[PDB]
């Protein structure tokens, strides 16, 4: 007899045992990037080669505007986007909602006026001008500030994002800009130092609307690689902006997916599902296509997001409008940066090289493998002599995931071409749309499918016809969820979240914990699995910190130490389990601390010294995530010895300066501290208090007191 | 101040980006403005549908089961090379050198030292006898460097880092590498090209696949898979919970998968330590695991030894070098198809109750990453993925009578039969299998998914699915409706290359796609 | 610690960069401030972790005098070491002493967790005291539905929340008490007597 | 300096190694 | 001195001694 595990299909629907058919438990694939990233800008030029191709006159770096462009003839990807049809798709939105623009519109502008700088600080890695590389986010709008500071620029010591942008938007006409660069001098030693530098005019705008690249390795469910794309702290302010925006319109229409995540998506799902199946007609067929939209921003040229735009904020103020345009405008510019370059070797010496993507035409062409050399044989035009490539249409992933899904929603929305006999609706999110249309027939079905599709053409979206498919309603898949027949299997995925967090001991098993428990509501996970999740997490928490039973005969340093905790104390069932304490843990009690939940069968000594008000091993700076563990994760934990931390891996100013104030006003590190008064003066007074207090109450000395005014009153606020 | 409004005016670059940067047919941002405000679209949509040519369109057709066809033709082909064993360690083939012991863990080291000291023969060999040189690694090597392997772990010093550190740089290949130079050369120098794209091979079906699914997916007298113990159950959920645990571990324990699971896992989790704290030094790995057989006896099992290279490397996706030394009770020479990989000796015999067996080692040079090296501590989830389901399968059973059925669909009870579902065939006859033998076969795919994945087998299973619930609707008469299916089945079949697991995923999928086809009659 | 602190504030005034932001920044910008961190936030916690627990001291224990109650080796085992550090300025350790210190060391005051952690507690207390019943193996229709995950001892906005929390426990810095300390005067004093005390 | 070294071919000679890998090497005549 | 051997295609050299000339 032949195994054979297919034959579980059998006896199962494929849903049910779905779950089995993705191989999420591999190795996921993982990676240079210049080839992917040189791929991707010659698609996104081949799909709008037909548009007006010009020469920008602020950059010197070609644009091809495929927008109003020729009607596509073919199946081909299209991104001719005719604006006259997103205007009238906006029209029919703002028709079928009571004054959605405007009320998005001014919200989104009264929280923009509240916003402050430093909200830039967030989000991901951020490509960096001043280095032309990849920095944190808050490193890098460090150094942009710190720039701006010696080109005349300011507005961030101002507070919010308003003058940010707007002295951004002034650097971009500054004759000069100086700026703080990295100099690796050899002294032999490579030692970093800071060098005053300058860029011209030109040089910075193109610093500006450069676009990073790296390899998107995370990807679990895709063979092919896929560039995934940073900008600069010049335009996080204004996405921010539009994606807010974007987020607010979205969010009511019914037919967007974003942002609701959890099981609020499978609400609104099965939702408009059921609602789809009341409204068809007697006898008529509701027919689901299954979409997945392919090259979703290889496709949505920039300019069409800036008539979105304009036409969101029809009526709100003009500087508002103004504002809020400028992302579409610097994407619509935007420039590609290239990778590290190809890699050339000869075997008959052993050597290789690689080469940086500046010099990618310093070689003959015949030298790069054939694939490379057609590649750029076609990537010739666009290059700039930096060593970057002129990429105006198209965006890349990731940047505006909202208005997308507005535009989307936009096209789901029109809901008929002509008075046909049929109707359409459906959801869209980010790349992601399963269609429903009723009809009288399967014939007059796919008559509005194919309306639908072309409708989707005259907008730059183009849906997959290889990886869609079309059936009845009541079977479908949306964003890796699917459902038949009123059940939706949350398809098994967070196996991938039970290995210990690595923040600290009682940290990392209070989060383990919850995430079983969450896992337990959501995902239907059933009890025994609960339970055998929970014995393979103890399993592996006690290898990685090397703290198993202390009866067990296993050996290690802290385990000899375990030993002779075990018998030293009496009450053995108090234990902890990173203290070889016996596993307590079940189904009934995921959502109570353990530390709480073995209080009683603690011993005294054993309570006392592992909750001993102060301890060595717990710091105050440490405290910063007993909030929220790394997606912010809400977790319950409890001050004891193990809730520890781990060693490290105009800088020293700020840092210092913010501990210090922190460690003056205890207050400051929980709440926003508040005050229109220099912050040396508000340390000095409350340090004069402080020590006038400690005086008075004898904890000083008179030869103490008498040296800490005399600083104070130099400082000069005594 | 309230009389002025906030003050936020573009420059001049910037207004010139926006001049230049609006649609075909204006000439300036305050154009495009007064256009959006102002005209009215009334029906543009209908305008532009009613030119763009009839030539685009979904191209909507219905599907039947005529027009699915099996996967990857290819494979079948005879012209194209047996898939090779590229799995990190032997599965089917693993030989245990086990040493019964009372219980007490030591350190791989003195655990291997121990099981080569029982067995004096193996570990005095010296002379080998070559079975096979593969193609390109070299016998006086690699034999060199497992004797080094064997002295090294039976010496009396309890270090585990080879005391030569030169003999097997040049056995590791460390030392065959080329040397990077300066861009400004490698433009003048003229041959200095760039190397071709090397492809997979495209290989055909193989045989050990199929063998090696059918015996990790047996019972075993050994069990290894232990897990640690959880509080007191007193709620009845929890009871139920703790029932239906029992009868699953009663049921994987036993299946030779979990034993080569926990092996993957232990040698992976010793890897890292060892890369961790050893970075730039050659270091000996033996390949342990810990069996206790029905008995209770906690037998520690040596499968072979390892030599780590020099891990120093700051990056994740860097490569680490390891040679594995694997002992084995099968003669490669029965089927060479499978072992071309392979350089193996045959370094003696072993009686295991009075019928002789040979010893070989499969000697064997590879490479792995920190990514896979954490992922091989992580592989225990197939246990996971093995039990959701089936919990569910036999929620649904709990659904329709009352009662719990755990211990009916396991073994059945006087008012149910046992659950079988269908498993394998035989001469064209789908067989039946018990409840627990599906979980072990759920096991088993579930590890597989894991050993033999890469990029290819995301890209086959993704791109399949597909595939698979376009079957789904249609055995519920849905009749779906499909696009492009010829760009489906491309799209999944430039995936099947030279995956063993993925060759023989397109195989199964054929044949029961055969099946289905024949059994939709009714 | 005053002296200390006006010390360090003299060391850091010394350099102009202190003394320029210093002056600059009101109280109220210091948000931004402290948000201007490296974030090289580690890319796989669970690598880190595991490598960090083979390290001879990977724990960052802070300086100051507990470490004297403790060897820096206990029966030939090292626990901490006295060579200076740079990202947090302290010592380090390893968890043995941890172990240690768990084992024996000082002992502290039992009284705080009665009912600083009353919340984890009350949970407690409504786990063990819940009455089991039978087990429904049917279909159960199930509402997607708004829920409070924990109960709450008294609900409130977030903003009255933090005002209430600096008048508990931060008896400086209240000016002018708003139109949220006497409707929530009850709590204010219930939990200022419960967690005066204490020391955490 | 750096550059003289691959263009008077100095750079392109080759590595010496242990007796015992070179007899145990077959491809070294 | 003994003699010595080459590999091209690896680029690497070593000196067979005189006592080993026959090994």
């Amino acid at each position: 007899m032949n195994i054979n595990p297919y034959f579980l299909f059998i006896d199962v629907p494929i849903q049910a045992a779905i779950s089995t058919t993705f191989p999420y438990t591999g190795v996921p694939p993982y990676s240079t990037g210049t080839g992917y990233t040189i791929d991707t800008v010659i698609r996104t030029h081949e799909y709008s080669n037909k548009g007006k191709q010009y020469i920008s006159d602020v950059t010197g770096c070609t644009m091809v505007d495929p927008t109003n462009g020729p009607l596509p003839e073919d199946n081909e990807p299209s991104a001719y986007a005719q604006l006259d049809c997103v205007l009238e798709a906006l029209d029919r939105m703002d028709e079928e909602h009571p004054g959605l623009f405007q009320a998005a519109s001014q919200n989104a502008m009264e929280t923009l006026m509240v916003t402050t700088v430093d909200k830039l600080t967030q989000g991901r890695q951020t490509f960096d001008w001043t280095v032309c590389r990849n920095q944190p986010a808050a490193t890098a709008l460090n150094t942009t500030i710190t720039s701006f500071r010696l080109n005349d620029l300011n507005g961030a010591d101002k507070g919010g994002l308003i003058p940010f942008c707007q002295d951004i938007i002034d650097s971009l006409d500054r004759p000069e800009m100086t700026f703080f660069s990295v100099k690796n001098i050899k002294k032999i030693k490579r030692i970093p130092m800071k060098v005053k530098d300058k860029i011209t005019k030109v040089e910075y705008i193109k610093r500006a609307l450069s676009l990073n690249t790296m390899t998107k390795d995370a990807e679990r469910g895709k063979l092919k690689r896929r560039a995934i794309a940073t900008a600069g702290i010049q335009i996080r302010g204004f996405v921010l902006v539009v994606e807010n925006l974007a987020k607010n319109i979205c969010e009511n229409l019914e037919q967007s997916g974003l942002p609701v995540g959890g099981n609020e998506k499978k609400a609104k799902l099965s939702n408009a599902v059921a609602k789809m199946l009341s409204n068809c007609p007697p006898g008529g067929i509701s027919m689901t296509v299954t979409g997945d939209n392919t090259k979703w921003n290889e496709c949505l040229n920039p300019r069409i997001f800036l008539a979105m735009t304009e036409r969101i904020t029809r009526d709100s103020p003009i500087w508002f409008r103004d504002f809020c345009s400028i992302a579409p405008v610097l994407f619509s510019n935007k420039i590609a940066r290239l990778g590290k370059g190809f890699m050339i070797t000869s075997k008959t010496k052993r050597l290789k090289a690689q080469i940086p993507c500046p010099d990618l035409f310093s070689i003959p062409l015949e030298r790069y493998n054939e694939e490379t050399r057609a590649k750029l044989k076609k990537l010739k035009p666009f290059f700039n002599e930096e060593g970057t490539a002129s990429l105006s249409p198209g965006m890349m992933m990731g940047m505006f995931n909202m208005l997308s899904t507005v535009l989307g929603v936009a096209a789901l929305g029109i809901k008929n071409i002509g008075n046909k006999e049929y109707l359409w609706d459906g959801l869209q999110s980010s790349d992601d749309f399963a269609l429903f249309v009723n009809a009288k027939d399967e014939e007059t079905c796919m008559e509005g499918i194919n309306d639908f599709y072309r409708t989707c053409k005259l907008l730059g979206i183009n849906m997959s016809k290889k990886k869609s498919y079309c059936n009845e309603t009541g079977m479908f898949e949306f964003t890796s969820m699917f459902y038949r027949d009123g059940f939706v299997s949350n398809f098994a995925m967070e196996l991938p979240s039970f290995g210990v967090a690595g923040v600290n001991e009682s940290a990392d098993m209070a989060i383990g914990m919850t995430i079983i428990k969450n896992n337990m509501i959501n995902n239907g996970m059933g009890p025994a699995t609960a339970q055998t999740a929970i014995q393979l997490f103890i399993a592996d928490y006690r290898y990685t910190y090397k703290c198993h039973r202390g009866d067990s005969k296993v050996e290690g340093k802290r385990m000899k130490i375990i030993k002779e905790l075990w018998e030293n104390t009496k009450g053995r069932d108090g234990l902890l389990v990173a203290d070889g304490g016996p596993n307590i843990y079940n189904l009934r009690n995921l959502h109570i601390p353990e530390i709480v939940l073995k209080y009683n069968l603690m011993d005294p000594e054993y309570k006392g010294r592992l909750l001993h008000p102060q301890n060595p091993f717990v710091g105050h700076l440490s405290i910063e995530g007993i909030k929220e563990a790394d997606k912010k994760m809400d977790y319950d934990a409890v001050s004891g010895t193990h809730s520890w931390r781990t060693k490290r891996n105009e800088e020293q100013c700020y840092a210092k300066c913010c501990n210090l104030f922190e460690a003056c006003f205890n207050s400051a590190s929980y709440r926003k501290p508040v005050g229109q008064h220099s912050m040396l003066e508000a340390m000095a007074h409350r340090l004069r208090m402080d020590a006038r207090l400690d005086y008075e109450s004898g904890r000083m000395s008179k030869d103490d007191f008498e040296k800490a005014m005399a600083h104070l009153g130099e400082i000069g606020y005594i | 101040d309230v009389e002025k409004g906030i003050d936020f005016k573009l420059g001049q670059t910037i207004s010139r980006l926006r001049d230049i940067s609006v649609p075909a047919g204006f000439s300036n941002f305050e154009g495009m403005r007064s256009y959006i405000d102002n005209i009215d679209p009334k029906g543009a949509i209908e305008r532009n549908l009613a030119r763009m040519s009839p030539l685009v369109s979904v191209t909507p057709k219905k599907l039947t089961w005529e027009d699915l066809r099996p996967i990857g033709p290819h494979i079948y082909n005879h012209e194209l090379p047996e898939v090779p064993y590229n799995a990190f360690l032997l599965m089917s083939d693993e030989l245990g050198l086990a040493n019964m012991t009372e219980g007490k863990s030591k350190k791989p080291k003195t655990l291997a030292k121990e099981c080569l000291e029982k067995y004096s023969t193996l570990r005095d060999q010296t002379d080998p006898i070559l079975i096979m040189k593969s193609e390109k690694a070299n016998e006086n090597f690699l034999w060199k460097l497992w004797r080094d392997c064997v002295n090294t772990i039976s010496n009396e010093e309890m270090s585990n880092e080879l005391q030569k550190t030169n003999y097997a740089k040049w056995a590791t290949g460390d030392g065959l590498t080329y040397q990077k130079i300066m861009k400004e050369v490698a433009i003048d120098d003229e041959t200095m090209c760039q190397e071709e794209p090397k492809i997979p091979n495209k290989c055909r079906v193989a045989a050990w696949v199929q063998t090696e699914m059918n015996l990790l997916s047996t019972l075993t007298s050994k069990r290894a898979l232990d897990l640690p113990e959880i509080g007191p159950d007193v709620a009845p959920v929890e009871h139920v919970g703790s029932e239906r645990r029992k009868y699953f571990v009663n049921e994987i324990n036993y299946c030779k998968a979990s034993t080569v699971m926990m092996k993957y896992v232990l040698f992976h989790t010793s890897l890292l330590n060892e890369s961790n704290a050893s970075m730039g030094k050659y270091k000996v790995i033996p390949i342990t695991n810990r069996v206790v057989n029905e008995k209770g006896e906690s037998f520690d099992m040596l499968y072979g030894l390892a030599v780590k290279g020099q891990s120093h490397l700051r990056g994740d996706t860097d490569v680490v070098t390891v040679v594995t030394f694997e002992f084995s009770s099968t003669d490669p020479r029965v089927d060479s198809g499978k072992w071309p990989k392979y350089t193996v000796f045959r370094i003696g015999s072993l009686f295991v109750s009075g019928r002789e067996k040979s010893v070989y080692l499969y000697c064997r040079v590879n490479g792995t990453n920190k990514i896979q090296m954490k992922w091989g501590m992580e592989a225990r989830r197939c246990l996971l993925q093995s039990m959701q389901q089936m919990e569910a399968i036999v929620e649904q059973e709990s659904s329709i009578q009352g009662y719990d059925m755990t211990k009916a669909c396991f073994k059945g009870d006087r008012v149910n039969s046992p659950k079988t579902f269908s498993i394998g065939t035989q001469e064209g006859k789908l067989v039946k299998g018990s409840f627990g033998k599906a979980l072990r076969v759920i096991f088993t795919k579930c590890l597989m998914h894991y050993v033999f994945g890469n990029a290819q087998l995301e890209g086959f299973s993704a791109e399949s699915r597909r595939l698979l619930l376009l079957i789904q609707a249609l055995k519920d008469r849905k009749g779906p409706w499909v696009f492009d299916l010829e760009g489906m089945y491309s799209g999944i079949e430039e995936c099947i290359s030279n995956n063993p697991w993925v060759i023989q995923s397109a195989y199964w999928f054929n044949e029961w796609l055969g099946f289905e086809k024949e059994g939709s009659k009714v | 610690m005053t002296l200390a602190k006006i010390e360090l504030l003299k060391q850091l005034l010394r350099d102009n960069e202190a003394k320029t932001v210093l002056k600059q920044t009101t109280v109220d910008q210091y948000n931004i401030i402290r948000k201007f961190n490296t974030s090289r936030i580690e890319k796989n916690p669970s690598l880190r972790m595991k490598w960090a627990m083979c390290s001879n001291f990977p724990l960052a224990l802070t300086k100051g005098d507990m470490a004297n109650r403790i060897p820096l080796e206990y029966k030939g085992i090292q626990l901490k070491t006295n060579a200076e550090d740079i990202g947090t300025k302290g010592q380090m350790c390893s968890i043995a002493a941890v172990t240690w210190w768990n084992t024996y060391g000082p002992i502290g005051d039992t009284e705080g967790f009665e009912r600083v952690y009353e919340s984890f507690f009350l949970r407690k207390m409504r786990l063990d005291n819940a009455t089991w019943g039978r087990i429904t193996f049917g279909p159960v229709e199930r509402v997607r539905k708004r829920v409070l995950l924990n109960p709450l001892t008294k609900e409130m906005p977030p903003d009255e929340a933090s005002n209430v929390i600096m008048e508990i426990l931060f008896p400086k810095e209240a000016g002018i008490p708003r139109e949220s300390t006497w409707i929530h005067r009850e709590l204010i004093k219930e939990k200022r007597e419960k967690l005066k005390g204490t020391m955490i």
